[PDB]
């Protein structure tokens, strides 16, 4: 007859591979065919991936039904026609934005998202992949957790940062510390970055030896902050520039303040 | 607990079969008993020996029985299941016996198997057969039928009931269990009967805790034994028994009762006491 | 305390089933009465076996029982319940007996399960089964019915009643549980069934605190136990037994039943007087 | 455990054959009963001899039996099968005797062997014979119909079932083999005998493991001895039997039978009182 590949209920789990505030990844192990991958990362939007990973590639691009088909132990309900994707060549299958988050709908109903298309692999003949919602539910909660649990930047949002400094000590001005926090934050949960560039430079107001020995003590005071987050001390990088190079001007109270500023810059190794 | 070990499916039901037979080949333990004359005669007629009429037989080593098996479930022809035999005239021993061809019949009246065999008995009047019936006959099930199948608990209660109900809807899904009173739990099924008995296999094998149930006291009037479930509570009070006092589960009791000489069993009547004045939090049973 | 440990659903109730039978496989400890024999013979013919009018089966292994059992609440076709076997005749001993196919009959005269089984006898007259009874017919239950449940104290008191009404509003809300008397408790339940069993697994669950209720005094005149339970006051007074004279709980005048020979059980005319001279603030009770 | 130890296949059934025979031979240990010495004497005319009416023989060494067999699947005319020799009349033993020919009839009336041989005994009065019976007759079976084989389990399970299912789809493909009940599995296979044969040898050999099952405690009234078996659980409760009090398998209720004086057997009786208090995850059977 026809290939259904679908995990019976003594085959079927779900796991949360990957927990984190930087990511969750929530996989169901299709026997005989391969995995699906639900992954949402730390962002600013709601974002969520699902991946049908095929052990063997896929042969051609093919339209793909995607479908709500009720489990067998479920007479009298119909099935409902969730959308039509596309598949393509030597990729695994893809479903973003709203759907992938229907797919885990009607996984919560009880129900099975499935995907019916032509494979190359299996001359050319209609096959069917279905997920199964046999326990479903506990990790569903996981997962749901997890993604309550997730930053709401990326790296983007903080690759680079500008902070200031107070008028009068060596201290940064509260909403700096909050983004210093937020930095330190990201850089604890990411083992990926590598790089750390710290260019603090100050006002025109103190002497040129003085606004370098401020700037100087200021980088390296970021640069013990740094440390104290686990990075090696061949990857972070401080320089103090002192009074030179002003961004606005000086002069206006509001110009030096601007001034009194460090440059952050992150780099990762993705 | 797996709810397969604490509930059963219903409609999938045991059968109680019966039937008359002789047991031969005993070292002269036989009977001489008038319905035992009566069959072996009438067992003789069919085999072409027929005595003439008032003929005693003199029989040493035949005696009458009763035999009784189980059908189980889905029980399909030329499988064998194990026969019960005892003694209802007055033969000393049954020990070594060999059962003769007795049809079992069903509580319709209709043959369902027919037993033979050699007996085992350790009660020397008591036997049993490892596979003397064998099954002639099938009994339609409603097993395959409907939308749905039911569990049926062994011990009834409505916290357990509803465990097991949430017991399947967590494995499966949303809307898949209910439960209907304190024993049945329904959940959808299949209409395929493979795929039915493929579903059935994953959800009898969930496990779930089984409620505590009510408190009880069960006292057997006969043994003595007094077993005190959980979740009873025995109200202070000072209990005068014999010539002492005690205040107060049953160690004090058990203590107050070797206190004088008395005996073990003194104990079932301080409880009903305890009973009468309302200083027992919990059902005290006596079977 | 539990609700479901102190209380009991109003409807959800057990029966009792009654039926006649034949024990066999008695080691030469059974019957001749004339209704064994009866019986024996009509069970014969049942078979196929009919002796002639006036023959005496001279069996020996089979006993006259009667056949009890206790039907509990939403019993389903299939399920097995225990059954009490407790011979009418004059058989010595019902050890090691089986007992054969019998028809339990409820108080309406039909029958609602059958028994069989193997008897375990510990008293060798009065035996059980653990599964004797196979239940083959359901009764009806108004528990589905109506816009509440109802809560039957196994002690009945009117502070009992009050305290559990108000733990159920307490954990589900105002207006929810009210007592109609010193038994009846009436919660507000939902029309579904399934939602009714899921409703009433949270509420028998609850816990307070039972009433300690009125003070009583509970003798056992043939025994000779005294249970006195709490709040019971004795009133200050001289009693003088035997030859000695005490001042006044039971520890003071079981001293001055000890002071004297007498017996430990002279204590049980001693309350009566003090019954009489109003010296008890409680209830003095016979059991 | 392979299919073959634990399954049957459906239609290939074993059948079971009773005659009447006279045993000759025996060191002065035979019968005088009236059907003896009649069948004795019909015997004798068979070769030419015949008494006047009223003789008595008076016989010595003839004892009349009855002889079983039972007749396996496929058994082929030529072939020699096992048969008990048990007696049936007054006989103090068969030792050292010789059965004399008899033809064995089968359920419909037919005979399909004739038994023979010399009596191998111990119980003096059943003996067997490794190749008493010649089969001398066919018995038609439904192997070779139809466009499946079925396999019957030896003990009922839904899971075992399915598991056997799984072995032989995993083994062969997908949609071979499904489970239509708790005991039977259909596996198709082809049409030529002679194929089937050699498909039913590679599918009989293959290995699965069989579900544990309910969880069920097995007790033997006659003989004491108490099988508990896997998945079995007790809840904990406080037992007082004779005077000691023990808390909450069997280790602990053994000790406390041990405890007191009382008896290996009055453990039975523990059993059925944490039945009745709900103590116990499982079923109790007794045998």
């Amino acid at each position: 007859m026809g290939k259904r590949y679908v995990a019976t209920p003594q085959q079927s789990q779900w796991e949360m591979v990957v927990n984190t505030p930087l990511e969750c990844q929530l996989v169901h192990p299709i026997p005989s065919f391969g995995d699906a991958v639900f992954s949402s990362r730390a962002n600013k939007k709601i974002n969520l991936d699902f991946e049908l990973k095929m052990r063997r590639p896929m042969g051609e691009t093919r339209n793909v039904s995607l479908i709500s088909m009720p489990p067998p132990w479920r007479p009298g309900e119909h099935a409902d026609r969730i959308t039509n994707l596309k598949f393509f060549k030597q990729f695994d299958g893809y479903v973003g934005g709203q759907t992938a988050w229907g797919i885990l709908s009607e996984l919560e109903k009880g129900r099975y998202p499935t995907f019916s298309y032509q494979d190359w692999q299996s001359r050319d003949q209609r096959i069917e992949v279905a997920l199964s919602s046999v326990l479903f539910q506990n990790k569903y909660n996981a997962f749901s957790d997890c993604i309550s649990n997730l930053l709401k930047y990326s790296f983007e949002d903080i690759a680079f940062t500008i902070l200031h400094y107070e008028r009068q000590g060596d201290q940064l001005t509260k909403a700096s510390k909050k983004r210093l926090s937020q930095i330190a934050d990201y850089i604890r949960h990411n083992q990926d970055i590598d790089l750390v560039l710290v260019a603090t430079y100050t006002d025109s107001t103190d002497g040129k030896s003085a606004s370098q020995s401020l700037s100087e003590r200021r980088a390296e005071s970021l640069r013990d902050y740094f440390q104290s987050l686990g990075l090696p001390e061949d990857r972070i990088q401080v320089q103090g520039y002192g009074k030179r190079r002003p961004i606005a001007d000086n002069g206006s109270p509001i110009g030096k303040d601007k001034n009194r500023r460090v440059v952050i810059s992150l780099g990762r190794t993705q | 607990a797996r709810i397969k070990d604490v509930a059963q499916v219903a409609g999938v039901r045991s059968n109680q079969l019966v039937g008359y037979g002789l047991v031969s080949g005993l070292p002269g333990t036989g009977e001489a008993n008038p319905f035992t004359e009566q069959s072996f005669a009438a067992m003789l007629q069919n085999f072409g020996i027929q005595m003439p009429p008032g003929t005693k037989p003199k029989i040493k080593n035949v005696a009458a029985v009763m035999v009784t098996a189980e059908l189980p479930p889905f029980s399909k022809p030329g499988q064998q299941v194990d026969v019960t035999v005892s003694s209802i005239g007055s033969a000393k021993s049954l020990r070594g016996g060999t059962l003769l061809q007795t049809f079992l019949k069903g509580l319709d009246g209709q043959v369902y198997a027919v037993a033979q065999g050699n007996l085992v008995v350790s009660n020397p009047t008591v036997g049993l057969i490892s596979s003397g019936a064998t099954v002639e006959r099938e009994i339609p099930n409603p097993f395959g039928r409907g939308d749905y199948i039911t569990f049926n608990l062994l011990e009834s209660d409505f916290t357990t009931a509803q465990r097991m109900a949430d017991a399947v809807n967590n494995f499966l899904g949303p809307q898949m269990a209910s439960a209907v009173d304190a024993t049945s739990v329904r959940v959808r099924a299949p209409r395929d009967v493979s795929q039915r008995v493929a579903f059935l296999s994953a959800i009898e094998n969930l496990e779930f805790d089984p409620a505590d149930g009510a408190a009880k006291i069960i006292v057997n009037s006969r043994t003595g034994t007094i077993v005190v479930g959980k979740h009873v509570r025995l109200k202070p009070a000072a209990v005068t028994h014999g010539g002492m006092t005690v205040a107060i589960t049953l160690d004090d009791l058990v203590r107050a009762v070797n206190q004088v000489g008395a005996a073990p069993s003194d104990l079932m009547a301080i409880l009903q006491a305890l009973k009468q004045a309302g200083a027992i939090e919990g059902q005290l049973i006596i079977i």
